DNA sequence: GGGGTTTTGGGG
DNA sequence: GGGGTTTTG
DNA sequence: GGGGTTTTGGGG
């Protein structure tokens, strides 16, 4: 197999050619008819990657690859930009001024993907190591063979890919529209924003809270199965989105079956800058708190920084499998998300009880200080996406006698029968927690069959 | 101002405990909608979303009478005008009914519809399943949240709080997490169902029967 | 045998 | 090919 | 022509 560079590939020969390239953009493999699936992607390499810079404005130059197949599974799913692809038996032709490579995988063409970073997106999500630095993490057909001579090509191209992604934007300004201008577009457009929040709307859907360089905040529905690599704080490029005129309560982006959400390789200068530039926004939340009903989800809490890396666990697992699943049994501290349906006791004034550390008993302070140290003994009745349909509500405790969750309410425990200031704040907090679309992201510790909230504060 | 006639209607219905009599009167006017599909699923759009209309046996007979030269299963890409229609809520299995969400569905009951044969409609966006729209889904969730909360506040009483001694000094104490589960209501099965709205009931025709009625 | 493809009947 | 399916998340 | 396959020389 002879590999030619993008800019040098023949336009006349019309013969099948092969090549190694970097993928900077790609649509999700989509069905076109009763028998055809397509996937379009933009590719670049050392010979083709930037337009005549002078009046070009540092605009990225590229070639396009269009893979055809009879089955979805025969096409590549690109979750991240910057990775490499190797194609065999592709035909190059000019399509409206630009070099277009076509490959019928359903016939004799094949592709293979190589991770530019240590691990492929999938391997990162699954915390797996790569077989080797010459193993395709995805490829067409049943087999793929890498010849000794290829090793150099792949290694060099990886080195190039990083220099390129760290030196340029790769996804130039002309390759996407500013969210604050999205309503002016005729049809679909591309986006490049930061994922400020990933809300689990339901069993199979995620709702991303995106914010780009323009500052505008938009929401969009991202299926869990399709895009499992979405992570709050990361910067992604959305390929093909449309402005939803029907959404009145909040700015929404509609995605199509061919739309794609792509992240960037660790070296991406663009991603790096955006991760630092774009800063979390809570305007929508704050504003929504003035409305009796908010069609926007508001995460009321935040866990201690030392847990921001801890994976979440659904209530379903937390209360229905924690005693049967090998993994869940080995842990005592978990992170989860839910919405409070009811708070106990009903009387907010009883949230703080007197505690006798010797008799291990609490008591009402309606009779005053004669009950010992003051502590919070609140019992939350929660529910989440994983248990949305069942006839259950699950108890999550906030018993601060040992210090766990002591600063949850940002209100030091105190006789709520006397301290009006403390009582009012908690009462208000109670209305928020039980208000529709209010969710809690907290870290809990299992103890004698119960879960206690810890390292979690209201914001 | 909602530009999607379907989104507004269906939303108000949900926001009004499925009571079609409480929905704005200025919204019960004839519905001129483009037919996206006619078989195996009959789906119409309002220029933004698509919904599945449910035709009463009366509706089809009437149609077939006033329009003998017209097959309903062949109305794709054609436009129709629903003059007499109603809306009602129904409990369904969303895992099977794609035109629903969270085991709930708002149905468009069609009584009388005229096929404006050969009327080209204005170019619109790509119609999406109303029951897959963010806001609407959120509206439906609000509906269930309200119903669930009311149910739990009526079912859970007595401040049965876990005795603090259980979580304090739990060195030699082991327990089963399922000890934290609580019944949200008096529901018979395992799926929450304590809703107040009275599930609408109306005989409707399967899209397959109308196919046989026009081509055995 | 049968696709895609063009070899348009015939290799290994 | 900057796109439009579905044993319809 | 050349895959994967088995048809192992020959269809459309
Ligand atoms: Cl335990
Ligand atoms: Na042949
Ligand atoms: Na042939
Ligand atoms: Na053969
Ligand atoms: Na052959």
């Amino acid at each position: 197999y002879e590999y030619v560079e993008l800019a040098k590939a023949s336009l006349t020969s019309a013969q099948p050619q092969h090549f190694y390239a970097v993928v900077i953009d790609a649509t999700f493999p989509y069905k076109t008819n009763q028998e055809r699936y397509i996937c379009s992607l933009k590719i670049v390499d050392p010979t083709l990657y930037l337009k005549q810079q002078k009046g070009a404005g540092d605009a990225s130059d590229y070639a396009t690859l269009v893979l055809y197949a009879k089955r979805f599974e025969d096409l590549p799913i690109i979750h991240r930009a910057g990775d490499i692809i190797r194609v065999h038996r592709a035909t190059l032709r000019l399509y409206n001024g630009q070099r277009q490579f076509n490959a019928n995988v359903f016939y004799s063409s094949s592709w293979a993907l190589f991770s530019t970073d240590k691990r492929s997106v999938t391997q990162e999500i699954n915390n797996q190591d790569a077989v080797s630095d010459t193993t395709p993490f995805s490829f067409s057909s049943k087999h793929a063979t890498i010849e000794k001579n290829e090793i150099s090509i792949l290694q060099n191209l990886r080195k190039w890919a990083n220099q390129y992604f760290s030196s340029y934007s790769v996804i130039s300004s002309d390759m996407y529209t500013a969210l604050n201008k999205a309503q002016a577009q005729k049809g679909d457009f591309d986006v490049v924003a930061k994922i400020l929040q990933v809300h689990e709307l339901d069993e199979y859907t995620n709702e991303l809270k995106l914010k780009d360089a323009s500052g505008q905040v938009f929401y969009t529905l991202s299926l869990k199965l399709k895009f499992p690599h979405v992570r709050t704080g990361e910067v992604v490029r959305i390929r093909s989105a449309t402005y939803d005129e029907t959404s009145t309560q909040k700015k929404v982006l509609i995605l199509s079956h061919y739309s794609n959400i792509i992240t960037f390789i660790q070296s991406s200068k663009l991603a790096k800058e955006l991760r630092a530039k774009i800063q979390d926004d809570h305007s929508v939340e704050v504003a929504s708190l003035k409305k009796n009903v908010s069609l926007n989800a508001v995460v009321l809490t935040e866990v201690d920084k030392k847990h921001a890396a801890l994976p979440s666990t659904s209530l379903q697992d937390l209360f229905h499998h924690a005693d049967s699943d090998k993994e869940l049994q080995a842990q005592d501290t978990f992170r989860t998300q839910f919405y409070v349906t009811k708070i106990e006791p009903s009387d907010v004034k009883e949230w703080v009880k007197g505690y006798d550390r010797k008799t291990k008993k609490s008591s009402s302070l309606k009779g005053a200080s004669g009950k010992g140290d003051n502590i919070f003994q609140v019992q939350f009745l929660v529910k989440d996406a994983s248990t949305q349909l069942n006839n259950n509500t699950y108890r999550v405790l906030l018993y601060t006698q040992d210090g766990l969750g002591a600063n949850f309410f940002n209100v030091k425990a105190d006789n709520l029968h006397k301290n009006a200031d403390a009582r009012k704040k908690l009462e208000d907090s109670a209305e928020l927690l039980t208000k529709f679309n209010s969710y809690v992201d907290a870290v809990v510790e299992r103890r004698n069959g119960f879960y206690l909230i810890k390292d979690t504060k209201l914001i | 101002q909602q530009q999607s006639a379907f989104k507004q209607l269906y939303t108000e219905l949900f926001n009004n405990e499925g009571d079609f009599s409480k929905v704005s009167s200025n919204l019960k006017k004839p519905l001129k909608c483009y037919v996206k599909e006619s078989y195996p699923h009959f789906l119409v759009t309002d220029g933004y979303f698509f919904v599945a209309p449910y035709f009463t046996k009366e509706a089809v007979n009437e149609f077939h009478a006033k329009f003998p030269n017209v097959n309903i299963v062949d109305l794709t890409d054609k436009v129709i005008v629903i003059n007499n229609w109603s809306l009602e809520l129904r409990r369904v299995n969303s895992a099977e009914v794609f035109t629903s969400y969270a085991n709930l569905e708002a149905r468009l009951i069609v009584h009388s519809f005229k096929p404006n044969l050969q009327e080209r409609l204005n170019p619109t966006r790509y119609p999406v399943n109303l029951f897959r729209d963010d806001e609407f889904k959120t509206t439906i969730q609000h509906f269930r949240h309200t119903a669930l909360q009311a149910a739990i506040n009526k079912t859970v009483k007595g401040d049965n709080l876990v005795d603090i001694s259980k979580v304090a000094d739990a060195a030699g104490k082991k327990g089963k997490v399922d000890a934290g589960i609580v019944k949200a209501s008096a529901s018979k099965g395992d799926e929450f169902s304590d809703f107040s709205f009275k599930e609408g009931n109306t005989a409707t025709l399967k899209i397959a029967d109308i196919f046989v009625q026009e081509k055995g």
